[PDB]
């Protein structure tokens, strides 16, 4: 099965993270990222999605991970980030509520139509 | 979970909606045909995709146009459908 996410709003970009050992590499969005895209106060965002998960990451570790994929192979998508930086950035799970939340509509293609 | 990918479908020479898409990796151009066409509401094999005005193989994943037409643009990756 093949999930698509559509949106008449360009889409944020998606982060490939490794956090836990145990877990192995999850999606997230910076949440600064979402914050911006609805002008909302993280205290509202933790209010109403008290059990989204939003860790916390040294952004030269960011760097490293998200430089070694391929798909960030534009300076571009990479311009806004130091990879000596010791600040700590904050990540959001990247679940389908999100995606909702943010505007978009959430398809499921199958096998069959 | 699979890295995913951010696309922006374009009509070329009945059109879309939401044009901006995000999908997984291994998605392939036969399935993004079909997610499509539901989209759409249109039957199977009305939407085809393209790159540059030439039709992709069905079975070529987003993964491999990134890398193969996309390496080191900026995203999303930009295809166009027709009808």
């Amino acid at each position: 099965v093949f999930e698509f996410e559509f949106s008449e709003t360009p889409l944020l970009p998606c982060y490939n993270i490794q956090v836990s050992v145990a877990q192995g590499p999850r999606n997230w969005l910076l949440l600064s990222d979402v914050l911006k895209k609805l002008k909302m106060s993280s205290r509202i965002f933790r209010c109403n999605f008290p059990n989204v998960e939003i860790v916390t990451i040294a952004e030269a570790e960011f760097y490293r991970q998200v430089s070694a994929s391929l798909l960030f192979s534009c300076s571009k998508d990479l311009e806004a980030f130091n990879p000596e930086s010791k600040e700590l950035l904050d990540l959001v799970e990247f679940t389908n509520e999100i995606q909702t939340l943010l505007g978009s509509s959430v398809e499921w293609l199958h096998p069959s139509d | 979970t699979r890295e995913q990918l951010n696309l922006c479908l374009e009509r070329l020479s009945s059109v879309l909606q939401n044009k901006y898409v995000r999908c997984s990796v291994r998605a392939e151009v036969r399935h993004l045909r079909r997610v499509l066409c539901h989209r759409l509401m249109l039957n199977p094999q009305h939407v085809q995709l393209l790159f540059d005005n030439e039709v992709l193989p069905d079975h070529m994943t987003m993964k491999q146009i990134w890398l193969s037409r996309w390496f080191g643009k900026p995203s999303p990756l930009l295809l166009q459908y027709s009808v």
